[PDB]
């Protein structure tokens, strides 16, 4: 069911709300990546030119 | 490892030879800033599974495409996302305008299984008119140069250039690529897939 | 020591076999010293085998052909070797594997062990040495594999 | 005897339900003694019509050296199995050129070949090369021995 | 080989130590787990190419009788080279006359329009045959089954 | 010579599996006396051995003319050997009904062989039709027409 | 055809010999070799 403030889950309609969405799939990404071995690679920057 | 030394395939390297035998799941995880070569780094991290640890017969000296498919189309899709994904910022020619995570699989033995991909944001605010010196969506102007006069009908290009409203600014360039031949590298890419 | 009539038998059939050719010749390569000595009955490292290469070539093939004048001083020689192995080293040896005393093993890490150093397996070899059958998440026994090793 | 067991033969039975049967379907083109005999005078006769060359006096009992005699209803089983074992067939004859290839479903390498052929021991001539050439089945790149072989066995033909 | 005696069987982690420490391996450059285990850069690599010049004994001797096992099996080849290779010559000496020969083609058509054809020998095979394929079908259902 | 050949043979089902042989390997039993030659006598006395009467000596007398004079083991095969046509071959009548349409197998009614046998080609008679027709296995008005095949051939019926 | 002179001798008393013998029965046997053939090629592959 759609219920609203957005899209259509989630939720309901309201052309977007988009940040909401952002709410759903960031859940699912992170409390997996805390499970996750981490590798990391810090990439610095030598100019703005 | 110590004909394994400094460069991202060390890492990935590692990464591997590790997970394969611990069975735990892992992540490679790359920051910076406004073009820390990033899309180009993990490029490199996939170029040490696509051509180490899945069957490709390496026993030959070619230049190499030489099997397995898995690794090919792999491979594709990354170029294929810049294209559409990627347009240009003040700071970055390579501005992948968007975001994704990739989960790579691995298989019972050793060989590679597959890959989940997704998205973030992508910015669709753009394609009204840029701010300074951007290019909108690559996979654009790819079309426009490299098609030829029969599809030029049916999909509709203008023949001259500067017509193109959505294209603020004006026709800015890159620094060493062109605009066409990407587009015939890429097109194949999408057989090859 | 020198040859019995019996070993002399054993070692004329086996180079008589190695001599391929159209016209025949009676000779061995240097390369094929190796499988020669195996099929003899020997078991030689590669490192056994270059130790009476005539030639210091290393692998190749298209070196040095030997006569069977030449090899039987060869296998002569080879004789004297005392350390061959038996099965309690390998037990051993294999046993170090062990975390919980099961004498179990995975079968990715049982090709690795085969694949990464000495002399050394390929891809393909361990493909041979493993097509099953009906085991999943996936162990072998430490036991049964060493026995069908020595069995042949 | 046991030097004469060398590689090349297969063994069969003396019963054929319907089998063999195919020689009473074939017969009346051939025969010689209506009994059931082929004896050592009809060589000389109906092998003239049956082979693309040629007996001489030369090659006499060797052209009949598998048969040389009273080749009874009992016999032809050992005819039979010597159509399998006759001179050094398919163990020998096919495998000759068929172990050359290093790796796999190959073909024998016509240059080198031609080079073994003037070189190793025996330096054969001209002659036999020329007939040879224009004899060649070539498929693609390498002489196809292995055919220019079993062209005599296969199944998919019947005329000689 | 010095230390580690094996086959009658020692400790899970008690014996690392010591297939460490052989090859010296420098102390801090290397740590000790519960699954994984825990290496510098540097240290380990090369240590562990020397592993193929200095492991002979039982690693080499385990891949060794594989070689002896595949070699004794399956050195083809040569084999039957040599006893052809003489009839081949035996055959060259005469091409200009090979194609000229008997057995050709006169022995086919017929067979397949034939009802059951090789017999007698099948028939002594026709049991076992029989039997076994059951047998097997038996497992080889059953279990995924 | 080598221009002499006998090329080409297997048409169809020639000395058909079941019928040729059997025959041939007979012979010691129709060669009474055990000579090879067959007079009307050896005829004479193993047709007794079959039934009941036997064809007269005039009956057999004109299969003696069939045949250039003595039916002896070399004449009596040779005389068989050529003679193929007459039947047809099983296959041939038993797809008859088996083609009798496009789709698709259930069974012919006999109401349609009846129309057609008697109206559409050789008008076959009224005696001809019927005799033909009794002998039928009529699984509910539609004929087993493979078995009814069968009753036309097939391993059955002697002395002949 | 019923009526001809050298033909219809078949089984009144010819199968006193060898040959028809067999046939019948292994039409009935071959159908099992088949079968348990064709099931032990497909089978393990489908558990695969």
């Amino acid at each position: 069911p759609i219920e609203k403030g957005k899209g259509k889950a989630k939720k309901g309609s309201s052309f977007q709300t988009v940040s909401a969405l952002h709410r759903e799939n960031l859940n699912k990404l992170m409390t997996n990546l805390r499970s996750t071995h981490p590798h990391f690679v810090r990439c610095i920057i030598p100019n703005e030119t | 490892r110590s004909e394994a030394p400094p460069h991202i395939f060390s890492i990935s390297d590692n990464a591997y030879q590790y997970m394969l035998t611990d069975r735990e799941n892992q992540s490679i995880l790359i920051t910076g800033e406004s073009g820390a070569g990033k899309t180009v780094n993990t490029k490199r991290v996939i170029q040490y599974f696509a051509v180490i640890a899945a069957i490709g017969d390496r026993s030959k000296k070619d230049q190499s495409p030489g099997k397995g498919t898995l690794e090919d189309q792999i491979i594709q899709a990354n170029p294929a996302l810049e294209a559409f994904g990627n347009a240009k910022t003040v700071r970055n020619d390579n501005s992948s305008r968007f975001g994704k995570f990739i989960r790579i699989h691995f298989g019972a033995t050793g060989k590679l299984a597959s890959a989940d991909i997704e998205t973030y944001l992508l910015e669709k605010s753009r394609v009204i008119f840029q701010l300074k010196a951007e290019r909108d969506y690559h996979i654009f102007y790819q079309i426009l140069s490299n098609k030829k006069p029969e599809l030029l009908d049916m999909l509709l290009i203008t023949n001259n250039p500067y017509d193109y409203a959505f294209i603020s600014q004006g026709e800015t360039t890159v620094a060493s690529i062109d605009d066409a031949e990407e587009l015939m590298a890429t097109d194949n890419a999408f057989d090859v897939l | 020591i020198e040859f019995t009539p019996e070993q002399i038998e054993e070692f004329k059939e086996a180079f008589m076999l190695f001599d391929r050719t159209p016209k025949c010749e009676m000779k061995i390569t240097y390369g094929q010293c190796g499988d020669v000595l195996r099929a003899l009955g020997q078991n030689p490292t590669q490192a056994e085998v270059l130790r009476v290469l005539g030639k210091p070539r290393q692998e190749e093939l298209n070196t040095k052909m030997m006569d069977f004048e030449t090899f039987l001083p060869m296998l002569q020689h080879i004789s004297k070797n005392k350390d061959t192995g038996t099965y309690e080293d390998f037990v051993e040896g294999l046993r170090v594997f062990d975390k919980e005393g099961n004498g179990t093993v995975m079968g990715a890490e049982l090709r690795h062990v085969l694949a990464t150093l000495g002399e050394r397996l390929t891809e393909d070899e361990v493909e041979k040495l493993m097509a099953g059958q009906e085991d999943s998440n996936g162990c072998i026994n430490y036991e049964a594999f060493v026995k069908h090793i020595m069995s042949s | 005897k046991k030097r004469a067991g060398g590689a090349n033969s297969n063994v069969f039975s003396m019963f054929e339900q319907t089998q063999i049967q195919e020689f009473k379907e074939a017969f009346t083109i051939m025969d010689q003694n209506r009994d059931g005999f082929i004896d050592k005078n009809d060589l000389r006769d109906t092998f003239a019509a049956l082979g693309r060359v040629n007996v001489k006096n030369e090659e006499i009992d060797e052209m009949i050296k598998e048969a040389p005699g009273p080749i009874n209803f009992t016999v032809f089983l050992t005819m039979f199995g010597e159509k399998l074992k006759g001179a050094d067939p398919e163990e020998t004859i096919l495998n000759a050129f068929k172990v050359f290839d290093p790796e796999g479903k190959g073909v024998l390498k016509a240059d080198y070949v031609r080079e073994m052929l003037t070189t190793q021991a025996e330096r054969f001539s001209k002659e036999e090369v020329d007939q040879m050439f224009a004899a060649f089945p070539p498929d693609v790149t390498g002489n196809l021995d292995y055919k220019n072989l079993v062209h005599i066995i296969t199944h998919g033909e019947e005329k000689d | 080989p010095a230390a580690i005696p094996e086959g009658q069987f020692i400790d899970s982690r008690k014996g690392a130590e010591k297939l460490l420490s052989s090859l010296d391996i420098d102390h801090n450059q290397y740590k000790f787990g519960h699954t994984k285990v825990f290496f510098k850069a540097g240290l380990l690599g090369l240590l562990e190419e020397m592993r193929d010049e200095r492991l002979s004994r039982i690693i080499t001797r385990i891949q060794a009788q594989s070689r002896g096992v595949l070699a004794r099996m399956e050195y083809k080849k040569l084999l039957e080279r040599r006893d052809s290779l003489l009839v081949i010559q035996w055959n060259i000496r005469a091409f200009m006359g090979v194609k000229n020969w008997p057995w050709m083609k006169l022995y086919f058509k017929i067979k397949p329009l034939l009802k059951s054809a090789e017999r007698e020998k099948e028939m002594a095979s026709m049991k076992e045959e029989f039997t076994r394929l059951k047998e097997a079908l038996e497992k080889s259902e059953a279990r995924r089954k």
